[PDB]
């Protein structure tokens, strides 16, 4: 019964950053629509395809 | 441009499967069949090249060469019949494939639109060659002609690989057309200077500049017949055919930077022609009689004005034909006597006039005679240098002066004089030999009725 976990009614406000954590860098850009064939298929040197 | 590269293709199942009693007929059938398909190549528009693909083009300097590649197969053939007759039909039907994959390869080297499918090409010509040189070859010194000449291309074309590698990567495209459209000019910083280099010295290993060219007369000695047919009518040929494509890009540094070897080809086709009149073996005094010649296209390319260009492949085409038939005179002089010493059989004037004819003929083109094209290549290429030079006169004359000589000395050594007397295995002259020389003359005499179809794309 001394091991219980309970629910303890505060009033003191919840810790918005309890971490003082920096601003988390902005994610890379995120793909984009469909894909297309290569303009002219792979482009090494002298093969068309 | 397939319509003449399937046919080359199509030749290897065909000899593969072909009865043993009919490789050679079928070979020399078809491949003269190629050859006649192939001379609509030479209908070259007056300024556009003959684009047909996005990797195949044409223009009037392509197009003499893809003729004489194909007209030379026939040749290598019928040269090569006597030699590997009691050969086995699989070995047989092996050194036809090789020279097919050779004819191919020149082929597309000689079609390519692409600077490194170019390269490709011409260093895969290497391994078809080497192996006919040293597995065919007759003498204990092929296997040493076959690495000198190996590597000697390799260390030149190693560095062309690396140019032509970072000129994809700077100006982003290695397409002729695109490279000569979108030309600029290179600065005389050191880095352009070794970028010239890189791209020049490859060529002029091919065709021998004087100080890179011991690996001809080995590998023109050593090898069979037909081998050094190609040696001398193509593979020479195609460092030139590369400079005079690749010189667009490489200017205008060689202005600058082509003292060094104009001042080594105008030197070593005068040591080259001496070096012929001192020689005790035909085909070595051929190979340097094709040195000699070899320096005035590296001259005329070096200069870079029209006239050269026009002498250039003027001479180009007429010396791979004279080269070609005087190996394969070598070659019937030696199947006879087993010798190539030139001093040991004397007096095959009397013995075979026709041959002595034949000889006389292809030492008279040899010696540049008018009105022949090698006469016309060499005075183009004369003049340009002229122009380029007053001074350059008292070396070009020397130079033809020494070429006289050692041409005419060669003729009476061998075709005049008192026959050996205990050579008695001098056999009439075959059906077969008569007319390979006869299909090397004729196309060479033809060509000074309609000497505008060699000249080249500035005409």
């Amino acid at each position: 019964e001394l091991s219980k976990v309970t629910k303890v009614k505060t009033d003191r406000p919840l810790p918005e950053n309890p971490y003082h954590s920096r601003a988390r860098p902005e994610p890379n850009p995120e793909a984009e629509g469909d894909l297309k064939p290569a303009k002219h298929g792979s482009r090494l040197f002298f093969w068309t395809m | 441009m397939l319509k003449i590269i399937i046919p080359t293709t199509m030749l290897l199942p065909m000899t593969w499967m072909s009865k043993h009693n009919m490789i050679w007929i079928n070979a020399t059938v078809h491949s003269l069949l190629i050859s006649l398909i192939s001379l609509s190549l030479l209908n070259q528009l007056g300024e556009n090249s003959l684009n047909f693909s996005l990797t195949f083009f044409s223009d009037s300097l392509s197009a003499p060469l893809l003729v004489l590649t194909t007209w030379l197969l026939p040749l290598m053939l019928m040269a090569s019949q006597s030699h590997l007759s009691k050969e086995t039909t699989t070995r047989k039907k092996l050194y036809i494939t090789m020279l097919i994959l050779l004819q191919l390869f020149l082929i597309m080297t000689f079609t390519a639109t692409e600077l490194i499918l170019f390269y490709i090409l011409f260093e895969a010509t290497l391994v078809p060659t080497l192996i006919i040189i040293t597995r065919w070859g007759n003498q204990t010194e092929r296997l040493n002609a076959g690495l000198y000449f190996l590597f000697y291309t390799l260390a030149g074309s190693l560095p062309l690989l690396v140019a032509l590698v970072y000129i994809q990567n700077t100006t982003g495209s290695l397409n002729f057309l695109i490279i000569h459209y979108w030309s600029h000019p290179l600065s005389n910083s050191w880095s352009n200077i070794f970028m010239w280099l890189a791209c020049i010295m490859a060529f002029m290993v091919k065709m021998p500049l004087y100080g890179l060219h011991l690996w001809l007369p080995k590998a023109h000695v050593e090898a069979p017949i037909a081998g050094s047919m190609v040696l001398a009518a193509v593979l020479l040929k195609l460092g030139g055919y590369g400079m005079m494509r690749i010189t667009t890009i490489l200017n205008p540094l060689t202005n600058y930077m082509a003292y060094p070897f104009l001042m080594l080809s105008m030197w070593g086709m005068i040591m080259t022609s001496s070096i012929c009149l001192r020689q005790t073996d035909l085909k070595s005094l051929i190979a340097y009689s094709s040195v000699s010649h070899m320096a005035l296209v590296i001259v005329a390319i070096m200069i870079q004005t029209p006239w050269s260009f026009m002498g250039a492949t003027a001479l180009m085409i007429a010396h791979g034909l004279t080269s070609s038939m005087l190996f394969c005179l070598a070659n019937t002089n030696y199947e006879r006597v087993h010798s190539r010493t030139m001093i040991l059989a004397r007096g095959l004037q009397t013995l075979l006039p026709l041959m002595a004819t034949w000889w006389l003929m292809a030492s008279l083109t040899n010696l540049a005679l008018p009105p022949s094209i090698n006469l016309i290549g060499e005075l183009f290429i004369i003049t340009a240098s002229f122009s380029w030079s007053n001074i350059t006169i008292i070396l070009m004359g020397m130079n033809m002066m020494i070429t006289a000589l050692y041409s005419l000395y060669m003729l009476i050594t061998t075709q005049r004089g008192k026959y050996t007397h205990h050579i008695n295995n001098i056999k009439a002259s075959f059906t077969r030999e008569n007319a390979l020389m006869a299909l090397h003359i004729l196309p060479l005499l033809l060509l000074t009725l309609n000497p505008k179809m060699i000249l080249g794309p500035l005409y």
